[PDB]
């Protein structure tokens, strides 16, 4: 936890698991405020044996710790090894939700957005829909770094990347979010040749790893 | 389908109302004929002057008035070329007026189908229920509802496309009754699990084949982003 001096307190544990349960190698984690209770919390996209995806959420306790996780979303239609989850408020609800960037065998990729909602008193992520897509070979998911945020300040989170092009050029793209969580076309920003900015030699400051 | 003494060729429903006409009234002695060219026309008393035509071409074809409702001109290959459109959609009792029905899920787990019959002033009367079944008979979590005349009876039927917990799919059909109610659903089609999935299917009812019986088309969205239209 943080103090008013800008320093951190001693760490304390909360949620835990016995060995043989949660495997670190199968955990892709993101964070955000997924139920709008004013506290950020964790969610995990777990690789369920057959490489299906099951999403857990770990609500934050009032004391800063974490509570027992629950499943908010699951699908067997997509390969866990090809999913890179991201978190943010992509429709301006006041409560964060997630999208998954998917790298298809076809060489194309897409983003599927699952908006957070409460139905019959139960918190879960809604049905996934495609909000972004590209032609095959247009983007390589392993050659670009991702970071989300509200770049135009319109109250809806969106995502931007620094991608490494075939000719070594690095280019910024931003896809802003529409009121329905559909993305707009990418808008080009700053770019440079490899002689100035080396892609593989820089790491962005993020809110969650990878 | 009748040709009146006043020369006006008309189609009327079981309600006694006229659904379609050529408007060739006052031409007394006028006659309606189906030509060798495959078209249906109305000719004047002189046997020469044409007052109305479907303006179709289909040698070796025929004009058939279907039990489903409307009048359709078909070619030698059995393909429709023209139709008057004199039909009443989802008319469940066959009285010549469209009706509507709903699947009502009770909080106690049981369900039934309720039918609202059309009145003479276009209003909808109080519903009657039919096919009231006990709790546990249907697992009503993942099902889609269709209407249409799936038997060629002349009265509307209903159908339900449902997924099952084993990922299998079945399509149920229930025939319309003369009293406005429905009989028990029966399986009209089914597939083993791994074939079709209820989450991807988006069924539509209507007569797509033009064979005089309603059928089902599905806009199937694949997980890989591809799309296909399937017809049953
Ligand atoms: C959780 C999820 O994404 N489920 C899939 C699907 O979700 C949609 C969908 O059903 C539409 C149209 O019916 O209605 C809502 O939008 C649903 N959204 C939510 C958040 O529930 O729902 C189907 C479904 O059949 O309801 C899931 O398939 C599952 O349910 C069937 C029928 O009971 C059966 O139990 C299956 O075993 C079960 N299938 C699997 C593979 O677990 C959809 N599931 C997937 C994985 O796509
Ligand atoms: C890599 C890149 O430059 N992407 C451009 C970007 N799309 C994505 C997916 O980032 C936008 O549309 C452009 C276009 O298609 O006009 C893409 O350019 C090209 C050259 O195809």
């Amino acid at each position: 936890t943080s103090t008013d001096r800008g320093t951190f307190n001693a760490p304390f544990s909360s949620w835990s698991a016995p060995s043989g349960s949660w495997l670190r190698s199968r955990v892709k984690s993101v964070v955000g405020d997924f139920d709008g209770d004013g506290r950020d919390d964790l969610s995990v996209f777990y690789g369920q044996g057959d490489d299906t995806v099951k999403t857990y959420v770990f609500p934050a306790a009032p004391d800063g710790g974490f509570t027992t996780p629950a499943v908010w979303w699951q699908s067997a239609s997509l390969d866990w090894n090809r999913t890179t989850p991201h978190a943010g408020d992509f429709n301006g609800d006041g409560r964060d939700d997630t999208l998954v960037w998917y790298d298809y065998p076809d060489g194309s990729d897409k983003t599927s957005t699952m908006l957070s909602e409460r139905v019959s008193g139960k918190d879960r992520f809604g049905s996934a829909k495609v909000t972004l897509s590209s032609p095959p070979g247009n983007l390589d998911v392993t050659r670009m770094q991702f970071l989300t945020g509200d770049y135009d300040g319109d109250g809806r989170d969106d995502l931007a990347t620094l991608n490494h092009q075939a000719d070594g050029t690095v280019k910024m793209w931003t896809w802003t979010a529409r009121p329905d969580a559909m993305f707009n076309g990418g808008i080009a920003g700053w770019s440079a040749p490899a002689s100035s900015w080396v892609f593989g030699s820089a790491q962005f400051f993020t809110t969650y790893p990878k | 389908l009748t040709l009146r003494a006043d020369g006006d060729l008309v189609v009327v429903s079981n309600a006694g109302k006229t659904l379609w006409s050529t408007g060739t009234a006052g031409h007394l002695g006028a006659t309606a004929r189906f030509t060798d060219s495959g078209n249906l026309t109305v000719v004047d008393a002189d046997g020469t002057t044409v007052l109305w035509e479907s303006a179709t071409t289909a040698p070796g074809g025929s004009a058939v008035l279907q039990d489903r409702g409307d009048l359709v001109v078909r070619d030698a290959q059995g393909a429709s070329q023209w139709a008057a459109g004199t039909e009443v959609r989802h008319d469940y009792n066959g009285d010549g007026r469209s009706d509507m029905a709903a699947w009502y899920n009770y909080t106690d787990g049981r369900d039934a189908i309720h039918t609202f019959l059309g009145g003479t002033d276009g209003t909808l009367t109080k519903p009657l229920k039919s096919y009231d079944v006990a709790d546990g008979v249907w697992d009503t979590r993942a099902m889609k509802y269709l209407t249409g005349d799936f038997n060629g009876d002349g009265r509307g039927d209903t159908a339900v496309l449902k997924g099952y917990s084993d990922t299998s799919v079945k399509l149920w059909v229930a025939l319309g009754r003369a009293d406005g109610g429905f009989d028990a659903p029966y399986t009209a089609w089914s597939t083993p699990a791994g074939g079709f999935h209820i989450s991807y299917m988006t069924p539509h009812a209507g007569d797509f084949n033009g064979d005089g019986r309603d059928d089902v088309a599905v806009w199937y969205a694949y997980a890989d982003g591809s799309t296909k239209l399937w017809t049953f």
